[PDB]
């Protein structure tokens, strides 16, 4: 019968590995490049466009930076069209949320939730997992600023800087270096898209190949503003850190 | 290689279940061909009995689908008669519903659709069978709709199918090349099935007796088939100029 | 070979070989017979036991005050078939008010193991029964195979070694179909009939079942010192 | 069951709550307990039908002590509430609705202020300086909106909780058999063992 | 190649073998036939003796549905069991909503349509079972054969089983030698001597003759089975004409 | 019976590929070049009517499709895959926007929709991708026009000016150079006709053709008057004669 | 509520008054109950207001999918067969009282509907609480062969009879003319005959009249930059 | 309600009158009882309006299904149609029916199907609320084997009584004839059938 | 026992020249007993106002409600919701719960943000729009509300002018019901600022 063409997405091989999970961090390590920086006053999310076209529309383009809800974003690697289904479920339990506490989700919960269910995806229902990393840049009450990522596995960490997608060896290794904790976003936003500047694959580092965003409390007194950066502010802020 | 065996994509972005569908279509050995007057729509098909022991009169591959559509089949009987059983079911079901009669088109876009999910679902094998619709239309007039195991579906001012389509469809083109009209222009429905067989016994050169046809013809408000006496004073006139 | 993975695959030649494998598994059971007159039916059933130690597993299952029947083969198998055997009979009776006619129990149980042959994820049942009963027809010896087949017949005999006791009561048809009103006397036919598939044991007080009905006898087993006298 | 009372004052929660259970005849007990512990700084106590207010109350605790251990951490008094506040406005159309109204006390450690809030079987929230259910606050109100400033010691609300008990005492034809009061503050949640 | 592996799969030449090989398991089986007469039909059926132990007459082949259609198979036989079954329940239901008995093509399209069902998944085996059956309804006398692949057409006479090709070339005579047509009563003794005739192919072991019939005038349109004299006086009919 | 293929036929490979998703792309290289330019005042979609047959009535088959009175669909690769996702489309339109807010819903949410289905074929058990890449134009209130492409994967892009399936490689060079911010409706579809005549063999007239614009609200094709809000679709379908004349200013 | 529906020459026209009510209170004085189902069909409502405006939408919108899926112009009798099947299955718990008509490849039609799924065929049709009113004037000045000016007038009387003499219905008279080839023109407030009159007195009053507590500016902004 | 069928020489004809009512409103005055679920298969409808249009869409329904299977149907047949749904749904549905047909085979057949869903195959058959007021004279004056005038009439006398006792029932006499030579409709107004 | 009158309360909505106000009182009960004086009955999601009478805990289950849908609105379209498709949103939602309703009478306000156009409506339990030019009302004293607002209003009165008929529409009103009054607002709203004003009034 059906048995036949079955390629059994969940098991173990021989070594105790999960072959399809192991094989979709494979397809991640070829999308472009994002990076998350968490400074004292805010995070930055930085992210590079794959190889695009003169004619591709910019101003009215997303596929790596995305809004959860006010407090939180994700920088995505990986399957753009998987990585919707996520956000959207994502989207839906922040609002579940708000509506059972009648406060925003804290950060950690969120992730939780999302990460529980890629994990589902390698146990059980014989269905292949979803290709895509996340950056979780997020502000609660409780931890403050916090970054996270999570993989196919299910598996999370936090971090104080991170990067996904293509080239995080290196990547990692300079924001290793150059990684403060004192640390202010405006030095932060340097970091990144100079961290950028030197993993690409692309022969220079432009406005029209990046995505940009900030989450700071430079939001008028005790509040968090979302900043996603428009196309010519991101041309601005490449000719004030000195890289055009 | 199970891209084969199932409904899945090839390396070159086929799918091969529905091309060997394509090719069990042609198991009958059997010849059809469909054609418009001003008032009326066409369809002849060749008839084989090749047992001595089988009751002729049970061996047919066209169907009253209702009142005002008919169809022919090009396949194997078993699959025939699974998608005849379902056309009939979902133009009864449309006149329930919507409270007007199924239109030609429409039956066959629906029988299309369905096509596509066995092309798409792994479960389901494709039917080895090519579904010609025929119908008077109360809106668009006489009109022809062919559908395949791709899930293809598309009108026609004539057609034909089998494994000697490419004669008949040559033979049709010409025609309609001097007259540069859509249709027959005819009066009378007698000889525009006159048309179908002669243009037939041309294409394929062959000559044909009462049971070796099997005609169908559908008019304003009725599909029906003709009978062997009624196909026999079709072929007297015939010969008779 | 490439065709016997499963139950929904015919062979090149048209063959079930799950259904044939099954087949085998009662060949490898303990020897069982059956055999009846025009007042009577009798089951006969070698049982086997694991070692010495170990006790001699039950062959003989009543379904009901007219009927029973004889396994050979995997025993959970017969437990399930008995058991939906025990239900069908007792439908009859409760809806009815009609003992079930040993004819059509061999249509229920036919049925119930075609299911398992024609459909992908299960497995035929492997397991042999010979069913004896007394109904409005009179006495009735059935033999069913797991294949879905079942016949109906004077005597027979399933499982290992099964051919020498089918030929003995082959031979002696006319003799033991007249053994009428003499229940004893059947009983000694079917002994002498099992008694030709023996090789290197004997039967003993502990090895040998029986089981009987008949016109004014419900269906009932004998083992222990209730076979010596047969012995 | 029947008296639930509940005041916020400057740096505490004070709730009171009857001792009497009733089984139409007879009084089967005079020292019962109407409140559960839902975490160190919120207290809920509860009045409504036989056998669904402990039912209830034992299952919104569980809920909160699965919180609390899952993410380490104590919910804020108005998260509780509104929590139990949709799971009584689910409850309200259900096939067999949750008789129960409850009051809960908490002490916010962020804010570091009292809160009381008021929720009854429908699902009908309210955060109050005071608050009642049933008929207790009929009695009770004018002498609250009469002493109560927001500026009141644990000490002066206990007390102004005296007047409104005896006006209880004197009033109602029912026999509650006094209360039991508890407080909730910046230190936990203790009993008033003489009252 | 592993096109034959699985049911429901197309081969390259648009071939499901799944169904092919089912036709082998049927031309293993015994011979079985059908007779269309003047106002009814005939159903015979070859039933092999392996044993003297078989109790004679006993184990009944051909089988009643409703009761004006008879059926009768070869191949594997629990399989035409279970297609009888569901015949019974389409009869019963076609009864129940439009009162009349179910029309005998009604009848073969709702066998012929379960039967092709079961060669659209690969989650199920195709019949092991080619089906002669049909009776008498309000258009008159009806006979069918339906395949392995849900392929059914009517017959004036049909055979199936190992057997088969002596069966038909005898009932090809009968229709050439009776273009008017064949009694019910000469329809019985013709399948008698057809079953004689064909069971050369099975000559190992001997045999016993079964016979049923529906007929306007000889059962009043119900499906009977022949017994007792009817039944010697075909068997001497036969063993005249073997000799 | 019962579907017993619950499990995934999409899966990764060793080096990170999933097979069928890149499969399904092949399909739609094989497929017809459709194309797609957007102007200041309009949006352009088109693409050939390759006919199976010359007894074949080419104008039954549609290559183009309105989706709502605003946005338009066009497709490469498999013809029965379009149609499916077209009646799932509009439909999706309905249940999951207008009867809830009573207005169609805007360009990038339905192709948000559209893209969740195909992406769907791409993860559920027992079924494989969509083997088409589409085109999708359309108009709304506050974001102007706008184009979309949707690829069986899922994902989906906006553009400028676009072009999909047989020779894309070549018209999207051609594009390049012919493009800017400044051109009108009218432009637009001249640049596409010049686009499209490189990638067509035989006949290149209105019949062979099939070309829709979003542009200007048309009262004429409203069905009624009275409603000064309603001022109709801005989906049009030109004609085989519009078509024609400018192929004459060519 | 008072709606009609009269056939003519070459088309039909409905009409309706724009009075809708809670008990005996006028919650709107100017309502809309003629309907749109497509572009050349449209209803007129009585009974529960929210259902008669759920099912004409929910029915126009599968209409519309309908419409697409088929590649015709809606028919009335689909939009009826699909109304009545769906009222039936809900026994009259769905409230809705419709005359459906409009124009459509097969010609012109005018069709009534009752709440529980019974529907009816004629040449003119009255529907609601001011339905006998209407009713009256329409069995006295029809006639067959009404030219569309003639079936305008006739169906404006019969909404103005409702009007004036049912307490159920007043306002303005809304009409729909949906002729054979021609788009449907929807004339809302064809006839205003009940305009208030001035009043005697202004009630503006002068500034700082009503006392006050507390001033606040509300922040509907979202958080903002820097 | 006033509806009947009486089958005759050359078939069977099928009469009603044009009356629905909400309580004492004359809903429709000129409304059409006489509904067609086959070619010559109609029938007569009585009780809730709702149900008897809900049923009849059905019966038409599952005869047009039939018909594309197994060719025309018998009047019984269509009979049973509507028993089935009547039995299975007596608690929810308030329907009196009368089914009359035409075949070449059987000639014309009328079965009555009552409140209960049970059926009754009749010579003639009369129903509705008007019916109770002549039961005595169409028994008095029905005779087998009428001729189509003799029939018309028979039909006209009755409704006309049955209208004018019963204030439920009024407007137009409806009648459809069924026979070999097809189907033909007949309507009778006021001013001709009050002088009778 | 009637849902709709045990907690009591009123909303009043009314348009202006560029302007519109709704206002609301702070009364909550239970039946004839006083138990909250800060019940406020208008929310806002971006610039549109919902003003919702009845069922407290409906009210409060609403307003989360559209707190929920609003914010994913925001997230999936990319801009805040405007008053004309709001009001579609509400409808949809109260009557998918035809047989089993929300025992409630909202009112939306607002002024669409791309037109300039004051906009305000209202519905009954289970979705029914009306959608006046001049003045919405609801709640326990909906009647006095209709007597008051059908001498008071006039059209296009300024910002200032219209505070002042809708303050002494309410109040009026409010003091002429039993369950209604404890206190009251008034929103002012323009196109880019909103006024909030308390009024006194008397606490009985
Ligand atoms: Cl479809
Ligand atoms: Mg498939
Ligand atoms: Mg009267
Ligand atoms: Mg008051
Ligand atoms: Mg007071």
């Amino acid at each position: 019968g059906s048995r036949r063409y079955d390629s059994r997405t969940t098991i173990f091989s021989p070594e105790g590995r999960l072959y399809q999970v192991e094989y979709a961090l494979e397809s991640i390590s070829h999308a472009g490049t994002a990076i998350g920086i968490m400074a004292s006053d805010g995070i930055v999310l930085a992210a590079e466009r794959k190889v695009t076209s003169t004619l591709l529309e910019q101003d009215t383009s997303t596929e790596k930076l995305y809004k959860l809800n006010d407090k939180i974003a994700v920088a995505v690697a990986g399957l753009t069209a998987d990585a919707e289904i996520l956000i959207n479920t994502a989207r839906i339990h922040a609002q579940n949320y708000l509506k059972t506490y009648n406060e925003d989700i804290p950060v950690e919960i969120l992730v939780r939730r999302l990460s529980d269910i890629k994990q589902g995806y390698t146990q059980h229902g014989g269905l292949r997992p979803f290709g895509v990393s996340f950056i979780y840049a997020g502000y609660d009450d409780r931890y403050g600023y916090q970054l996270y990522t999570s993989n196919p596995s299910g598996n999370y960490t936090g971090w104080k800087a991170i990067s996904v997608g293509a080239n995080t060896s290196a990547a990692q290794t300079l924001l290793q270096m150059d990684y403060k904790d004192d640390m202010k976003v405006d030095d932060a936003i340097e970091l990144a898209l100079k961290t950028l500047s030197k993993t690409t694959d692309s022969s220079a580092l432009t406005y029209d190949r990046l995505e940009f965003a900030t989450i700071r409390k430079g939001a008028n007194d005790g509040e968090v503003y979302q900043k996603i950066f428009k196309p010519q502010e991101i041309k601005d802020i490449l000719v004030k850190t000195g890289i055009t | 290689g199970y891209d084969r065996h199932i409904t899945i994509f090839s390396p070159e972005g086929r799918l091969y279940q529905v091309e060997y569908a394509f090719k069990a279509t042609n198991q009958t050995n059997i010849n059809s061909l469909a054609v418009r007057g001003k008032d009326c729509t066409v369809v002849i098909s060749q008839k084989k009995v090749p047992d001595k022991l089988l009751d002729p009169t049970t061996v047919s591959y066209i169907f009253c689908i209702s009142r005002t559509i008919g169809m022919v089949v090009n396949g194997p009987i078993p699959d025939a008669r699974n998608a005849a059983l379902r056309a009939k079911a979902e133009a009864a079901e449309f006149r329930y519903k919507y409270g007007y009669d199924m239109p030609c088109d429409v039956l066959a876009k629906r029988m299309a659709n369905l096509s596509q999910i066995y092309t798409q679902r792994a479960y389901m094998r494709p039917l080895g069978v090519i579904l010609t619709f025929v119908s008077v239309d109360e809106e668009l007039g006489p009109s022809i709709y062919k559908t395949d195991p791709a899930g293809y579906y598309v009108g026609y001012k004539a057609t034909a199918t089998g494994p000697k389509q490419q004669e008949i469809t040559t033979n049709l083109e010409n025609h309609f090349k001097k007259s540069k009209i859509d249709h027959i222009n005819e009066e009378s429905w007698e000889k525009v099935v006159e048309f179908a067989i002669t243009h037939m016994i041309d294409a394929l050169g062959t000559e044909f007796s009462k049971n070796d046809l099997e005609v169908g013809v559908a008019t304003k408000d009725k599909f029906f088939t003709l009978s062997a006496e009624n196909i026999e004073e079709r072929l007297v006139a015939i010969a008779e100029q | 070979n490439n065709y016997d993975g499963d139950t929904v695959t015919f062979s090149p030649t048209g063959r079930l070989f799950q259904v044939e494998y099954a087949l085998e598994a009662i060949k490898q059971g303990s020897v069982t017979v059956g055999l009846r007159s025009n007042t009577h039916a009798v089951l006969v059933a070698l049982k086997r036991n694991a070692d010495e130690l170990s006790s001699y597993q039950k062959k003989i299952i009543k379904c009901d005050e007219h009927m029973g029947l004889s396994l050979a083969g995997l025993a959970p198998d017969a437990r399930v078939l008995s058991n939906y055997l025990r239900q069908q009979c007792n439908y009859s009776s409760l809806v009815f008010n009609r003992k079930l006619a040993v004819e059509r129990a061999g249509h229920l149980l036919c049925d119930k193991a075609q299911k398992n042959t024609q459909s992908y994820g299960g497995r035929p049942y492997g397991v042999g029964l010979l069913i004896i009963g007394y109904d409005k027809s009179g006495a009735h010896l059935l033999e069913f195979q797991p294949s879905g087949n079942v016949t109906e017949l004077y005597g027979t005999a399933i499982g290992a070694r099964s051919q020498g006791a089918k030929t003995y009561l082959e031979r002696t048809l006319d003799t033991f179909i007249k053994i009428d009103g003499n229940p004893d006397e059947l009983i000694k036919a079917g002994v002498e009939a099992i008694s030709q598939s023996l090789r290197d044991e004997s039967l003993t007080v502990d090895n040998l079942s029986i089981a009987i009905v008949g016109k004014d006898t419900p269906f009932t087993i004998y083992d222990g010192e209730a076979v010596a006298k047969y012995i | 069951m029947d008296i639930i009372l509940g005041i916020r004052v400057q740096d505490s929660v004070i709730l009171a709550s009857s001792k009497a259970v009733t089984r139409g005849i007879s009084v089967l007990k005079d020292s019962d307990d109407k409140t559960r512990q839902l975490s160190p700084h919120t207290l809920m106590s509860f009045a409504g039908e036989a056998g669904d207010t402990v039912q209830f109350a034992e299952y919104i605790q569980a809920n909160i002590q699965l919180y609390s251990i899952r993410e380490d951490y104590e919910l804020s008094p108005q998260a509780v509430s509104s929590f139990v506040r949709q799971e009584l406005a689910k409850s309200i159309r259900s096939r067999r609705p949750y008789q129960v109204n409850v009051l809960i006390g908490g002490y916010d450690k962020k804010k570091n202020k009292p809160e009381l809030y008021q929720i009854d079987y429908l699902g009908t929230k309210v955060e109050l300086p005071y608050g009642a259910h049933g008929y207790s606050g009929f009695y009770t109100f004018s002498l609250l909106d009469h002493h109560y400033r927001p500026d009141m010691t644990t000490e002066e609300g206990l007390d102004l909780l005296k007047l409104c008990v005896q006006e209880l005492e004197k009033r109602m034809p029912m026999d509650f058999k006094g209360v039991i009061v508890k407080i909730v503050d910046k230190d936990g949640i203790r009993q008033v063992d003489d009252f | 190649t592993g096109y034959d592996l699985s049911n429901s799969v197309f081969s390259p030449d648009g071939r499901n073998f799944q169904v092919e090989y089912a036709v082998k398991a049927v031309e293993n089986g015994t011979t079985s036939i059908g007779i269309k007469c003047n106002d009814g039909v005939v159903f015979a059926v070859e039933k092999l003796i392996t044993s003297k132990l078989l109790v004679p007459q006993k184990n009944v082949k051909i089988q009643v549905v409703d009761r004006h259609i008879g059926c009768v198979y070869s191949g594997l036989i629990p399989d035409g069991r279970h297609l009888v079954n569901r015949g019974r329940e389409e009869a019963a239901s076609f009864k129940k909503l439009y009162k009349t008995p179910i029309p005998i093509p009604a009848f073969a399209d709702r066998l012929g349509q379960y039967v092709q069902a079961h060669t659209l998944y690969n989650s199920v085996r195709p019949f092991g079972v080619s089906t002669i059956f049909g009776g008498v309804d309000k258009n008159g006398a009806h006979l069918y054969m339906l395949e392995p692949s849900g392929s059914y057409w009517g017959y004036k006479g049909a055979a199936t089983g190992k057997g088969r090709q002596s069966a038909k070339a005898e009932l090809e005579k009968l229709v050439d030698h009776h273009p008017e047509g064949l009694s019910a009563r000469e329809a019985v003794k013709q399948a008698a001597k057809i079953i004689y005739l064909a069971h050369e192919d099975n000559k190992e072991k001997d045999f016993e003759l079964e016979i049923s019939w529906c007929s306007l005038s000889e059962t009043n349109g119900l499906h009977k089975f022949v017994k007792g004299d009817l039944l010697q006086e075909a068997i001497d009919f036969a063993q005249k004409e073997i000799n | 019976m019962t579907d017993r293929y619950s499990f995934s036929l999409t899966t990764f490979s060793p080096s990170g590929k999933l097979g069928q998703i890149d499969y399904a792309l092949t399909a739609v290289k094989q497929g017809v070049t459709s194309l797609g330019i957007k102007a200041t005042n309009g949006v352009v979609i088109a693409t050939e009517k390759k006919s199976s047959s010359p007894l074949a009535m080419s104008e039954t088959l549609s290559k183009v499709s309105l989706l709502t009175p605003d946005i338009g669909a066009v497709y490469s690769g498999m013809g029965p895959d379009y149609r499916v996702l077209v009646d799932k489309s509009r439909k999706v339109a309905h249940t999951s926007y207008k009867r809830i807010y009573g207005e169609y819903p805007p360009t990038k949410l339905l192709v948000s929709e559209v893209a969740k289905i195909m992406q769907e074929a791409t993860q559920s058990g027992g079924v494989r991708p969509f083997g088409v890449s589409l085109l999708i134009a359309g108009h709304d209130e506050f974001n102007g026009f706008s184009l979309y492409q949707v690829d069986p994967s899922g994902s989906y892009f906006p553009w400028k000016a676009t072009a999909i399936g047989k020779g894309s490689v070549a018209a999207k060079t051609f594009l390049e150079k012919r493009w800017n911010d400044e051109l009108e409706l009218e432009d637009a579809i001249h640049i596409a006709l010049l686009t499209l005549k490189e990638s067509v063999e035989g006949e290149f007239n209105g019949d062979t053709i099939e070309l829709a614009i979003i542009g200007d609200e048309n009262p004429d094709l409203l069905g009624y008057t009275g409603i000064p809000t309603d001022k109709g679709p801005r989906f049009r379908k030109l004609t085989s004669q519009e078509i024609n004349d400018r192929l004459e200013a060519l | 509520t008072t709606i009609v529906g009269v056939k003519f020459n070459n088309g039909v026209v409905i009409a309706a008054d724009t009075r809708s009510t809670q008990g005996p209170i006028v919650a709107d004085k100017n309502c809309a109950k003629l309907h749109r189902i497509s572009p050349k069909i449209w209803c007129a409502g009585a009974g529960t207001a929210a259902d008669t405006e759920a099912v004409t939408q929910l029915i126009g919108s599968n209409i519309e999918l309908h419409s697409l899926y088929t590649s015709r112009e809606p028919r009335v009798v689909s939009a009826l067969q699909m109304l009545k099947q769906h009222l039936f299955k809900y026994q009259g718990h769905i409230g809705a009282y419709l005359i459906v008509a409009g124009v459509d490849p097969t010609g012109s039609h005018l069709f009534s509907i009752h709440a529980e799924g019974s529907t009816d065929v004629g040449y003119y049709l009255s529907l609601g609480s001011g339905s006998l009113a209407a009713m009256a004037v329409l069995e006295s000045h029809w006639k067959q062969d009404l030219t569309k000016e003639e079936a305008i007038k006739l169906a404006s009387d019969a909404i103005q009879a409702g009007i004036w003499n049912d307490l159920g219905s007043g306002s303005n008279v809304d009409v729909c003319v949906m002729e054979i080839g021609k788009d449907a023109e929807y004339l809302r407030n064809y006839l205003t005959p009940n305009v208030r009159e001035e009043k005697q007195k202004s009630y503006k009053f002068p500034r700082g009249t009503t006392a006050v507590l507390k001033e606040s500016i509300v922040n509907i902004c979202d958080i903002q930059e820097e | 309600t006033s509806i009947m069928a009486v089958t005759f020489k050359d078939g069977v004809i099928l009469g009603a009158d044009s009356r629905t009512t909400t309580g004492a409103y004359i809903a429709n005055r000129v409304t059409d009882k006489l509904t067609r679920v086959h070619d010559k298969i109609w029938c007569c409808r009585s009780g809730s309006a709702a149900d008897t249009q809900a049923i009849a869409d059905i019966v038409q329904y599952h005869l047009e299904l039939y018909t594309s299977q197994y060719g025309t149907p018998s009047t019984e047949t269509a009979a049973s149609v509507f028993k089935e749904l009547c039995y299975e749904n007596k608690d929810n549905l308030t329907a009196g029916i009368i089914v009359a047909g035409y075949d070449d085979k059987n000639k014309g057949e009328v079965y009555t199907i009552p409140l209960g869903g049970s059926v009754h195959k009749l010579p003639y058959a009369i129903a509705g609320s008007g019916s109770t007021f002549i039961y005595g004279y169409c028994d008095k004056n029905f005779r087998e084997n009428m001729s189509k005038e003799e029939t018309v009439d028979f039909i006209k006398h009755s409704l006309s009584q049955a209208i004018k006792w019963d204030g439920s029932s009024g407007g137009v006499i409806r009648m459809v004839v069924l026979t070999a030579a097809g189907v033909e409709r007949l309507i009778f107004y006021p001013d001709e059938y009050e002088q009778l | 026992s009637d849902p709709s009158s045990i907690n009591g309360g009123i909303v009043v909505a009314m348009t202006g020249k560029d302007c519109v106000a709704i206002a609301c009182d702070l009364r909550l009960g239970s039946q004839s007993l006083g138990v909250s004086n800060k019940f406020e009955k208008i929310f806002h999601y971006g610039h549109v106002f919902l003003g919702i009478t009845g069922l407290a805990t409906d009210v409060t289950t609403l307003n989360e409600m559209f707190r929920y849908k609003t914010n994913l609105y925001k997230l999936k379209e990319e801009r805040a919701i405007e008053p004309e498709t709001f009001t579609q949103l509400v409808s949809s939602s109260l009557y998918e719960r035809r047989f089993g309703p929300y025992f409630v009478g909202p009112v939306v306000a607002g002024i669409n943000s791309k037109s300039g156009k004051p906009f305000i409506a209202g519905f009954d339990l289970i979705g029914c729009i009306d959608e006046a030019k001049d003045f919405i009302v609801s709640g326990t004293a909906s009647d006095q509300l209709f007597g008051m607002c059908e001498s008071l209003y006039e059209p296009n009165l300024e910002p200032e002018d219209l505070f002042e008929t809708i303050s002494q529409a309410l109040l009026n009103a409010a003091d002429r019901d039993a369950l209604s009054g404890w206190g009251a607002v008034v929103y002012i709203i323009k196109k880019d600022e909103v006024v909030k004003r308390y009024l006194k009034m008397r606490q009985d």
